[PDB]
This record gives structure tokens, C-alpha cells and sequence, in this order.
């Protein structure tokens, strides 16, 4: 069993080599659908569609690690050492480097690319109708409020009142180049969304209710709704999704290349066995 | 401790930690598996008559120094492949003009192994095997344009981002036989790069007998750029299998299948083979191979396709041979296969095929070898077989026949008159035995 | 003219005008394809011990005036099938008391045959084939309480708009061995119908051996509502097929399959046997079938099925059998099969099955017979009819097996060991010999 | 009885396939409904007719494929003469008909060409949509613009329009004079108390002024009617009556399918009558009793 067993262990590698290639596919397909869902002009129900296509081949990824054996060995389900002795005089031993290769492990478990987002202002106006409300600014100790839509400027008050150019005296209307031109600071957004006002940061960033960062959650027939961090943990669309697949990808193409390292030594060992040798003709 | 026996010394793990003193008449030797930390100049002093050479997967670390093979100049094949680090000094192949291929896969080399000098004495190379390393950009250096036999690279699983016109300058005016750049990802180079311009023709005035590029997506966006920038190429056998992004893929409308633009770019390339298999194709468009005039071959197995449109081989004027095996056909009818007139072979095995239509083969006079096995028909029209004369060879079997008389006798008759065409045996489901041997009264 | 021999007389296509003088005796007397224009007493005075007649197909325009089986106590079936303008008069069918079997198939009849008194003499009638007529609203007179054998009626092919409560206050108290209402269409009743308050329940108060609803759309939400109008309504076979609306199709999201409160309406049924084959159904969606508490027999043959969700059969703890047979199903696994516990028999027989899972039919202890026949199988896993420890039967045959050495070992063993299960015999793809007959060193 | 038999199976070949166009057209005639009643996004119209267009494609391959010993049941109007009687009279015509997309008036049967467009179409998929619509207050005429709802005179220089702040009249004036009271700005339910009449809105879009009805349902530029068109991407256009009528909706869709329909139905009936015409030509030579049982 010196040549039989080195045959098999060339078999395993093998039957695992064309497994991670299935699988190295379907993680290259997602990372393309997950660069068209970034890059692509994308309604609502695109991202959908392309989610259904990512929950699909991630899906035969888990199939392919769930089904892929030879002689009992499911090889890509549980980090193993797999020692094959390949001399016949006992010493000679190789080892295949199985690894656990599926969803969860490649860390992949609930990515997407349709779940909500933290909001932003921007995202605001650009999903919801009727977005009113006003930026704030301060020079100093005079605080102001500058209209979303209408630009206009106005005293930071309780009853606010019009200001000019900066001077609430009656002088042409009050613009923000104006209050830019004054070095006033950028404070916090009122936006005010189906009737309810929300805080934003200066930048626009982060959006607030009572101190709850916001997610702006997507239905794939252009509906779109309000909700908080702790609602959105679950379902949150994943952060850095080329780096998650990327990282799935390095991991995939670790295994690949030692099992190549591994099959050039069964190769060999076969070979050392047969006395064999390859001739230049064959070799081209 | 080396087998020799003949002209060959095998040295195959021998626990060796230097080349051992072997027999002054070998042409062949096979250090393999060793723990030879390094070469130098007295390594191979004894072997000159010495041919062909392999010290793969030495423990890691291997230091190849100056003038190590010098004195080798009857040394046709070298391979050094699996030295992980692999440390090649420059002059690392000095005294090499003779060699004919060279092989260093998974040695990690980066791409100063092109740029730099390692190869410079190396006139005499035809064939460079640099799979599975860590070259990030091809970058052949000047003395390139001197190796006139130069004519095979593989490049496979390097993570090439992008090839570019100024990245291959020194290959211009080369003609490969083989350029295998399969599995490089080219992942920059997507429709929503700023990098076209710049980069022009990767492959300008060089020519290619067989260009791999098979297991790098081809978005079809991608693939349209691509052959739009590379267009003028003479390639002769295009081989695109798994391009895992090319197709739509059953069920999903997010990427697009290729069109008649897809392809537009290898209007002047003469090609003969195309290889398209394993790409998720789903619908095959009008026109979307009507650039291949000289097509010759054509496979498209192992996709998903369960739909072909009018006109989808509008233009394959000299196309001989479509595989269309193992994909998801469900029927067949005349309009399918219009403006194939040449056809000789077309293999349409392992489908879904439930129907064949009254006149599917149509416009196949020429059809010498007809696959129709491995589907699910029960039966075919009468007289589908009639204008194929100059039929040579078909498979049937592994079909569902339904032996019914009369629904079976113009096929068995058909079988029994043409016997020597069925390859396999066509079997009447339920009872199990031959179509042929059945006679309707 | 007639042929007489024995008890019957054979008057078919003769030229009559009039029914001939037949012997007596007779007992069975066929004038179809004559040219009777009218019926009237005089007609059959000498006929008593007739028991079959029909008269089918007169020219068009046939009389039958009252009174014309006055007199035929005996007579057990009246057949008087396309009669094209049939005219009766009201008391057309005096004397019938007797008879069980009337059939007025294409007779151009409306809805006023059933509402009128036609057929008040006809107290013991069983069955009553009204196919193929211009009734397009069903609504049987008061006479039809006192019917106590009147148990099959087939209204297949009339254009019913609707069936409602009020319609069929006549047949409440009946128990239906067969009522057939295939192709009526039922078009009124969708989702957009502002009647369906109003309609109540079709069936109040009466119970049905075999309803036959076939050809008759089931859009989703017709089924869903037309369900839950008839909900209590105990059937024993319910027969589907053909509802062309019923499933969304293979490509296409426009209509939805069958849901979890698809069929909540048959909650308390009793439905023993279920047919929905035909239908276009493409994913059986989690509990679709978990109100079918009873069930035995389900087919779901020829239909699109290409997708089985997680618990599609969940409830269904007395099912027996299953029928998948011509479907799009490409590969199987655990998941697909699990709460069928008590399945003696499943049907997967010319779908496109590429795969089965490890763990296929973990799910069905009980299964006797197994049908894979006809798909696309290269191999399946070792061991996966290992705990099959119940069957009888397999189907394996018309599949491409790949006899390579050693994937095919545990198959051919295992056919070997079990040869007597095996249907048909399995075949190798390429050399076309029985599986069984390969020995793996 | 051997060509009475092959009458029988040209009439169950022709019945299948008749059955099978049917249950196409049928499912036609539903997603037509759907089309019609159901709430139906753009998207859903296109999704829609591509099922119509797969099933009126299976219509017309079922009526290029069907056969019975070389003859294509539903191609052409034929006559089929069958003799049933050895002695030569008895024949029983076959009536075939051609049955195709074509011959059953739905060719370019579709269900998603443009809507006429109406006031709150516009609204609803156009932005920067600007205008104004007109009241009558007997010999003066209004303006009230769309967005801010702000009442302002029908004119060349159109003046700002109040409220009398003791009458509830319609004013130009600022104020009214006391013995100045500010007049409040007028709103649309100021011209609805003043028994104003709506007229003509003039609704701007994409920078073109369009002329749409009181109701607002009837939208014209220099009296022709305009439609509302969405590219497949999704862009929605605005185009004229007459390019318009080239890519219609099939007008009445319901009534083109039941044409089919009942042409289709007819030919079912006509083969059930010569069917039974066959059965009994057979039972006739064969001298055959149907028994109570199995009848
Ligand atoms: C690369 O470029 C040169 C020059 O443009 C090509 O040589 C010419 O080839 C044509 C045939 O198309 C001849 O008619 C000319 O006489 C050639 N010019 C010279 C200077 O020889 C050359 O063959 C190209 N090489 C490749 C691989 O495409
Ligand atoms: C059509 O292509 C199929 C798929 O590539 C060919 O089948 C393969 O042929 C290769 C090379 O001989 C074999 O090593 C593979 O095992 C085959 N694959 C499968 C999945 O069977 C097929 O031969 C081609 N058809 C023709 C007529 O050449
Ligand atoms: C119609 O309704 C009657 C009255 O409710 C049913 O008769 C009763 O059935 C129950 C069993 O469910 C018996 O226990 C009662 O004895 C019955 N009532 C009478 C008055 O006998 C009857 O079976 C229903 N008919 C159908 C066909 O469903
Ligand atoms: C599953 O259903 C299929 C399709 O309905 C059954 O096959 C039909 O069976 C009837 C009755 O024996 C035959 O007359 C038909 O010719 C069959 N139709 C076809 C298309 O074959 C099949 O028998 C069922 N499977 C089981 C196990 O009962
Ligand atoms: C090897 O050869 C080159 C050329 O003579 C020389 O310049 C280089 O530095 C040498 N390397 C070593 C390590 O001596
Ligand atoms: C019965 O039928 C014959 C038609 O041949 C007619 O002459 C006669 O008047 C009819 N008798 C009655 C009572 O209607
Ligand atoms: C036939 O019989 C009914 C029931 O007696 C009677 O009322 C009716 O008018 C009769 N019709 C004719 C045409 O004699």
C-alpha cells in the first residue's frame, strides 16, 4: 500500500482542489455582484435581485462543502490532518492540510449588500418626500439656521427672525456665502422626515433620535422607512464587503495552493517508486 | 544512494543536503524532495552531458547562486518548481543559451523575476512556466525582444490586476504559440475602471496561436472592453471557459448574457476555436457570434443555457463543430440552428430535451455526427432524420423511447436500416432492450 | 332496416325519420344518426321492456314532446347526446320514474333545463351528464331535494361565471359521489370580484366523494378564496389538474404558487387524495400543504417544480404517496423531504436531477418504493439507500452512470446485494451493461 | 373502421392540442386582468406582457408541431372526408382549422404600451414640475400655482390676490380702509367659497408648458393628447398621440382573447360532435352493446 495510498492521497487532493475551484468561482461571482451593487446605478429592487444571487451562491457554497468526499472523507468539512504513508518501509508519511471550508468559516454568514445603511441627509432627500428642516451655524455667540431647498437664512431663535446682509436689521437677503464669508461653524441639522424631526451632525454623517443613530431601511418596491441602530444589528448591510469576500478568497486560495505543494509530493513519490522518468517530448 | 538506471539518475528523497556525485554519462536527473539549501558552481561540474534537470521542492529557502548551471550547455529543460523563497542570484542561469524550458512554479517570485535580468542568458528559451507566484504586473524587461524562439508563458494563478500595452512592450513583435493567463483574476479591469485609456492594446503586434484566459470572469462589460482594446489580435483558439461572470445564470437578470457588441473586437482575429463552457451563459443572443467569420469550433457546454434566439449563429459561415452538451435545452426546433450550413458535428447530449420539432436539423445538411443522448425524449417526429445524409454518427441512448407502435416505427425502422450510425443502444424504456429490435406491424 | 340481435336493436345511421317497428322484446335500442325530427307518445308504445335507449345525434333541431317515454318503466339509461338545438317540452320526460341515467352531452341546453321542471318526473335518477351546453348559471328547482339517489352530476365545459349559495340551495342535504365541474372557468370569481360576501357557500350542507374542479385556472387567490368560501365542506378527492393560473411558471414572478393559507379552506375536509398536476406550479412555498391533515395520495406531476422550500410538507403526517414525477427538479437534498414520515412511495421520475444530497431520503423511513428513473444522475452518494430499510422497489434506469472505478463501487454493490428491489436495470453511460455487473477491486 | 380510427385520433390529436392553446389563452386572459385591476408599477406591466409574449409563442409552436401522420392539424382550413362505409358513401368530414397568433386577431396582442398621461401621472414620475390651475369667479380669472397652492391673478403681470378681512371677497388690495386692516393672502378654498370655476392648468415639464383639463385627466400640447412612455431602464417620457398609437395597448384586450377564445371553443365542439359521429360508425360495423355497467 506504498503507491496505492500516495494514489489516494492524489485523489483527495484532487477531489478538494475541484471543490474550492466551485467554491473560489461563486466567491468571485459575489464579488462581482457585490462591485456592481456598489458601483452600478442601482434602483431599490436591483439590490434585491443581486442579493437573491449573492444568498444563492453562498448557499452552493455551503452545498459544495456539505457534499464534496471521496471514500467517506468529507474533505472540506472539519480541519484535519490527513497523514498518508507513501514509503513502504514505515516512515514515509505525507500530510494533506484539510481545512473546514464553508459560509460561517469564511466569516460570509449574513452577507449582504441590501440591508439598511446609517443614514445620511443626503440619503434623506434623496428617498424621502417632503424632507424639510435647516442646518445650523454660529459666529461666534449669534446663532443661525439655513433652510434645506430654499437656502434662506434666520436667526437660531424660539419665534426666528430674517436676517440681511449679517444683520437681522431690514440690505440684500442673508445666503449661507455669507455666513461662510463671516467664518461661522457648521453645528447640527433639524431634519424633519414624515413628521418627525431628526438631529444630524455637522457633516451630514450621522443622523440622531434622542441620541439613536438612524438606518434608512430598503423594500425592494421603493418604500423606504426610518430605524434604529438596534433594530438594524441583525439585518445591517455588511461593512467592507469586498474585504469580507477578499478575505474568503485568500482563505480559499491558501488551501488551493498547498494542496498544489502537496500533489507535486505525491507526484514525486510516485515517481521515486516507479523509478519513472519524464521525457523531454512529454515534458513540452 | 541515486537510482541510475540507463541515462537517468533518480536522487528522488534521498535525504540529500548536496548534489551527489553521479555517473558522468546521465542526461536526466530528478533531485526532487531533497534538502539541497543551495547550488553553486561546483554543484553540477561532473554532468555535462545532462539534458533535462529537475530539483523541485527542496525544504524551503533554496539559494540558487552564479554560475550554478554553467558548464550545462547541453541542458534542454530545467524545472525548479515548489522552491518556496526561491533565491535566485542574477547570473543564476548563466551558461543556460541552449535551454528550451524553463519551469518555477509556486517559488514566490515576484514580477523583478521579468523585469530583472534572470533570464537574460536564457537566448535559446522557448517555453517559461511561471505559474502560481506572486507576479502582481508583467513586466518583461528589454532583452526579451532577442528571444526569437520565445513562444510559450504561463502565467496561471498569479493575481495579475490588469494587463497593459506599456506593461507587455517587450513582447511586441512575438508570436506565442501558448499564452496562458488563466486564472489572473484581471479584477481592475472592470467597466467602472478609469484605466482603459492608458491602457490600450496589451497585445499590440504580437500574435497568438492559443490565448488562455479561461477562470478570469469576463463580465460580459469586461469582456466587451477587453476585445475592444486588444482588437486586431490575431489569436487562433480563443479558450474563455469559467468565466464565472459572463452569463446571466438561470434565474437571474443582474449580469448580462453576451450580445452582439460582446465580441465586436475579434472581428479581425481569424479565429478557429472559441471555448466558452462553464460560464453561466443562459441565453444565446442574435448575432452575438456573428464576428467569428473563420470560426471553425465552438463549445458552449456546461453552461445554463435554455434558450437560443433567432439568428444566435448568424455569421458562422465555416463553423464545423457546436458543443452545446450539458446545458438546459428543453426543445428543439428549425429555428434554433438557422445559418449553420457548414455543421459537421453537433453534440446536444446531457440537456433537458423533452421535444424535437418537426424540422430542427432543417438547415444541417452537412451534419456528419449527431448527439442527441442523455436527454428526456419519448420520441421524435417522423422523418426528423431524412435529409442527413451524409450522417456518419449518432447517439440516442439514455433517452426515455417510448416503444409504442406506431409512435416508435419510423425510428426503429430508421435505427435498423441505419445501424452502423447509432453509437451506444437506444432502449425502449420499460422493457429495457434495443429501439432497433423493435418491429411495427 | 335495424339490425336486431338478442335483445338489441342497432337503428344507427338508417335514414329514419321515425322510430321503426322494432320487436318488442327488445331491451336495448340504439337510432342515433338519424333523421328523427320529433319525438312524441306514439314514438315507443311497443317498447316496455326497453332499458337502454339512445338517440344521439339527429339531425339538428330534435322535438321531444311530452309524454314520448310515457310508458318505459323499465328504462334505466336515456342517452341523447348531441342533439344540437334541442328543444324539450316540459313534461318530456313523463313516465321516467325509473330512470337513473340521463345524458344531454352538446345539446345546446341553458340553465332553465335544471330551474324548469324537466326533470321532476325523473325521481330516481343517479346521474346526470348535462356536459358541453350554454348553462351558465347553476341553479337546480325545487324538485331536486327529493332525489334521494341523485348522486353524479357533470356539468364539464358550460361557461359558469360563478357557483354561489343561492344558486345551489336545491342540492343542499346531497351527498355527491362525483360532481364534475371541469372547465367551467368559474371567471367571475377572482380577486377582483365584489361578489364573493353574497356568494356564501356553494357547498353548505353537502358533502362530495369526488370533485372534479380541473381546467378551471385557480389563480392562487381565486383557489385561496374559493376555498375559504366552501371551508367545511367535507371532500374525499380533490381533483386540480390543469389550474393554469395556479403556479407563477418557470421565469416568470407575475402569478404567485400556492402558499400556507393557499388551501386553509380544506382545514377540515377530509381530503384523502389530491391532484394538482398540470399547473404550472414552480416552488412549493413552506406549509402549502398543512391543512391536507388527512391526506394520503398528492400528485404534483407535470408541473414546473424546480424549487422545494425548507417544510413544503409539513402536516402532511398521513401522506402515502407522492407523485413529483415530470417536474424541473435538479438536485435533492435532506431538507426537501423532512415531516413526510409515514411516505410509502415517491415518484421523481423525468426531472433534471444532476445530485443527490448524502442525506437525500433521511426523511422517509417507510418508503417501499423509490423512483429516480429518467433524470440526469452521473453517480449518488455511498451510502445514501442504506437507511432505506423498508423498501421494496427502486427505478434507477435511464440515467447516465459513470461505472468508473471506484465512485461506482458502492451503487453497483449495493444493486448487486439488492437485486430484487431494482426496476428495470440500470445501465452504464458508454459501455450500456447492467451497473449490478460491475465488481470494484 | 381503420379510417374511422385514424378519424378518431386526427380528432383526439387535434382536441389535445386545441386544450393546450386554450389553457395559454386562458392564462393570457387572466394576466390581462391582473394588468387591468391589479395596483401595477411599470415594471409589472413589462413583466407581464413578456409572460404574454412566452404564451402566444407556445400557441403558435403548438400550431406548427401538431401532427397526425403528416398532417398539421391546425395549420390550414381543411376538409378532412374520412370514409367510414365499405360500400362508397359514408364519409364524415373532419373540419381543421387554421389556429394560430395570426388567425386568432392577436398579433402585437399586448398589454403594456403608454398611458394617456393625467395631471397626477406627471407628479407622480416627473420632477421639476411647475404650473399653475385656473378659476373663474364669473369675469375674473385665477391662477393658483401648484406646490405652494399661492393665488395670483390670470394675467400677462399677474397681481398677488387676498382676502377682504370683513367679506370673504376676492381682492388685489393689501388691506382695507376703517373709520388698515391687513387682508390674509388667498388660498384655493377662498376661490371654492367665491363660487370660482376651474378651467385649463397650465402644467410645465422638462421645460414645456402643457394644457391639461379641469379634472385634470386629459393632458394636450397644441391640442393633441400626450402620453406618458418608461424607457426599460426606467425613464419616463412624454409622447404625442400619434407615435404613440404604433406601440398602443391593444385596444379592448379582454374581447381580442374571447374572439380567441370562442374560435378556439368552436372547433372543440365541432371535433365532440364528430367524434361521437366516429364512435358510433365503429359500434355500428362492429355491431357493439355498451353494457349498463359500463355505461
Ligand atoms: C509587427 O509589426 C511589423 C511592422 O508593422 C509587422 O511586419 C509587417 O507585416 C506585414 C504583413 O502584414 C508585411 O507586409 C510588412 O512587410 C511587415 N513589415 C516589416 C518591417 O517586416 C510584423 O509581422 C508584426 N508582427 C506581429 C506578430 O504581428
Ligand atoms: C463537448 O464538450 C464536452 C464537455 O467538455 C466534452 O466532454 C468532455 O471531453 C473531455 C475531453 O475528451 C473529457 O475528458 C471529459 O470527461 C468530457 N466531459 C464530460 C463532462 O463528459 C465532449 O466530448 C464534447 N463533445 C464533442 C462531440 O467533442
Ligand atoms: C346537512 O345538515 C344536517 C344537520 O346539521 C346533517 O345531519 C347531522 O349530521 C350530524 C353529524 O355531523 C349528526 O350527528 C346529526 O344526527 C345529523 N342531523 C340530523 C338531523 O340527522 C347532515 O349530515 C348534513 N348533510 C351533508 C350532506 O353534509
Ligand atoms: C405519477 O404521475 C404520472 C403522470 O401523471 C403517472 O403517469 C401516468 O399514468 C397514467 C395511469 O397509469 C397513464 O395512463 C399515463 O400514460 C401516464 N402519463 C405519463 C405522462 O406517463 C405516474 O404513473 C405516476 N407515478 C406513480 C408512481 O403512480
Ligand atoms: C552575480 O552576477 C552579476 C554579474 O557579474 C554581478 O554583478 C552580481 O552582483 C553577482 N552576484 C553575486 C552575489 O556575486
Ligand atoms: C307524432 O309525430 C308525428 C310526426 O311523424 C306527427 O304526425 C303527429 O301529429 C305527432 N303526434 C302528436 C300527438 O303530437
Ligand atoms: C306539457 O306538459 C306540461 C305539464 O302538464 C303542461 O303544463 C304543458 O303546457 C304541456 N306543453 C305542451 C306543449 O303540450
Amino acid at each position: 500500500q506504498a503507491s496505492r495510498n500516495a494514489n489516494d492521497g492524489i485523489s483527495i487532493a484532487q477531489t478538494t482542489e475541484g471543490a474550492l475551484n466551485e467554491i473560489n468561482n461563486n466567491l468571485q461571482r459575489v464579488r462581482e455582484l457585490s462591485v456592481q451593487a456598489t458601483n452600478g446605478t442601482n434602483s431599490d429592487s436591483d439590490l434585491k435581485s443581486i442579493q437573491d444571487e449573492i444568498q444563492q451562491r453562498l448557499e452552493e457554497i455551503d452545498r459544495v462543502s456539505n457534499q464534496t468526499q471521496f471514500n467517506g472523507v468529507k474533505v472540506l468539512s472539519q480541519d484535519n490532518q490527513m497523514k498518508i504513508q507513501v514509503g513502504a518501509n514505515d516512515g514515509e508519511t505525507i500530510t494533506i492540510d484539510l481545512q473546514k471550508i464553508d459560509v460561517k468559516s469564511l466569516g460570509l454568514d449574513g452577507f449582504n449588500v441590501n440591508g439598511p445603511k446609517e443614514a445620511t441627509v443626503g440619503d434623506l432627500k434623496s428617498s424621502f418626500k417632503n424632507v424639510t428642516g435647516y442646518d445650523t451655524y454660529a459666529a461666534g455667540a449669534d446663532k443661525y439656521r439655513v433652510d434645506i431647498n430654499s437656502g434662506a437664512v434666520v436667526t437660531d431663535a424660539v419665534a426666528p427672525d430674517k436676517v440681511y446682509v449679517l444683520t437681522t436689521d431690514d440690505n440684500e437677503s442673508a445666503k449661507l456665502s455669507d455666513l461662510e464669508a463671516n467664518n461661522a461653524v457648521k453645528g447640527e441639522s433639524k431634519i424633519t422626515v414624515n413628521g418627525a424631526e431628526y438631529t444630524a451632525n455637522a457633516t451630514g454623517d450621522k443622523i440622531t433620535l434622542a441620541g439613536k443613530t438612524m438606518f434608512i431601511d430598503k423594500t425592494a418596491s421603493g418604500v423606504s422607512t426610518l430605524i434604529n441602530e438596534d433594530a438594524a444589528a441583525a439585518k445591517k448591510s455588511t461593512a467592507n464587503p469586498l474585504a469580507s469576500i477578499d478575505s474568503a478568497l485568500s482563505k480559499v486560495d491558501a488551501v488551493r495552493s498547498s494542496l498544489g505543494a502537496i500533489q507535486n509530493r505525491f507526484d514525486s513519490a510516485i515517481t521515486n517508486l516507479g523509478n519513472t522518468v519524464t521525457n523531454l517530448n512529454s515534458a513540452r | 544512494e541515486c537510482s541510475v538506471i540507463g541515462y537517468n539518475a533518480i536522487c528522488i528523497n534521498r535525504g540529500l543536503h548536496q548534489v551527489p556525485e553521479l555517473p558522468a554519462h546521465v542526461n536526466y536527473v530528478d533531485l526532487s524532495l531533497n534538502s539541497i539549501a543551495e547550488l553553486n558552481e561546483t554543484s553540477f561540474s561532473r554532468l555535462q552531458d545532462l539534458q533535462f534537470l529537475k530539483v523541485e521542492q527542496q525544504t524551503p529557502g533554496l539559494v540558487i547562486r552564479n554560475n550554478t548551471f554553467r558548464g550545462l550547455s547541453s541542458l534542454i529543460i530545467l524545472k525548479l518548481d515548489y522552491n518556496q523563497f526561491l533565491q535566485l542570484e542574477t547570473g543564476a542561469f548563466n551558461g543556460l543559451a541552449n535551454l528550451e524550458v524553463l519551469t518555477l512554479t509556486q517559488c514566490n517570485l515576484d514580477g523583478a523575476v521579468l523585469s530583472g535580468n534572470f533570464f537574460k542568458p536564457l537566448t535559446s528559451l522557448e517555453m517559461l512556466v511561471l505559474r502560481d507566484n506572486n507576479i502582481k504586473k508583467i513586466q518583461p524587461a528589454s532583452f526579451f525582444l532577442n528571444m526569437r524562439r520565445f513562444h510559450v508563458l504561463d502565467l496561471t494563478f498569479n493575481k495579475v490586476k490588469s494587463i497593459c500595452e506599456e506593461d507587455l512592450l517587450n513582447f511586441q513583435g512575438k508570436h506565442f504559440t501558448l499564452l496562458r493567463l488563466s486564472s489572473i483574476t484581471l479584477q481592475d479591469m472592470n467597466e467602472y475602471w478609469l484605466g482603459w485609456e492608458k491602457c490600450g492594446n496589451p497585445f499590440k503586434n504580437t500574435s497568438i496561436t492559443t490565448l488562455d484566459l479561461s477562470g478570469n470572469g469576463f463580465k460580459e462589460s469586461m469582456a466587451k472592453r477587453f476585445f475592444d482594446a486588444i482588437a486586431g489580435t490575431k489569436i487562433q483558439s480563443l479558450i474563455l471557459s469559467n468565466s464565472y461572470n459572463m452569463g446571466s445564470s438561470f434565474g437571474h437578470t443582474n449580469f448580462k448574457d453576451p450580445d452582439n457588441f460582446t465580441f465586436k473586437g475579434l472581428e479581425a482575429s481569424g479565429v478557429k476555436t472559441c471555448d466558452l463552457s462553464k460560464s453561466k451563459i443562459f441565453a444565446l443572443l442574435k448575432s452575438v457570434f456573428s464576428h467569428f467569420t473563420d470560426l471553425e469550433q465552438l463549445t458552449l457546454a456546461q453552461n445554463e443555457i435554455n434558450k437560443i434566439d433567432d439568428n444566435a449563429f448568424w455569421g458562422l459561415t465555416h463553423l464545423l463543430k457546436l458543443n452545446l452538451s450539458q446545458n438546459f435545452l428543453g426543445s428543439i426546433d428549425s429555428r434554433m440552428f438557422e445559418n449553420l450550413d457548414k455543421l459537421e458535428v453537433l453534440d446536444l447530449s446531457y440537456n433537458h430535451i423533452r421535444a424535437l420539432g418537426d424540422q430542427s436539423f432543417l438547415g444541417l445538411p452537412n451534419l456528419k455526427e449527431l448527439a442527441l443522448d442523455t436527454n428526456q425524449l419519448k420520441s421524435v417526429p417522423d422523418g426528423i432524420f431524412d435529409r442527413l445524409t451524409s450522417l456518419q454518427k449518432i447517439w440516442l441512448h439514455t433517452n426515455p423511447w417510448d416503444c409504442s407502435c406506431p409512435r416508435i416505427d419510423y425510428l426503429s425502422r430508421w435505427l435498423n436500416k441505419n445501424s452502423q450510425k447509432e453509437q451506444g443502444s437506444a432502449k425502449c424504456s420499460g422493457s429495457g432492450k434495443p429501439v432497433r429490435s423493435i418491429i411495427c406491424p
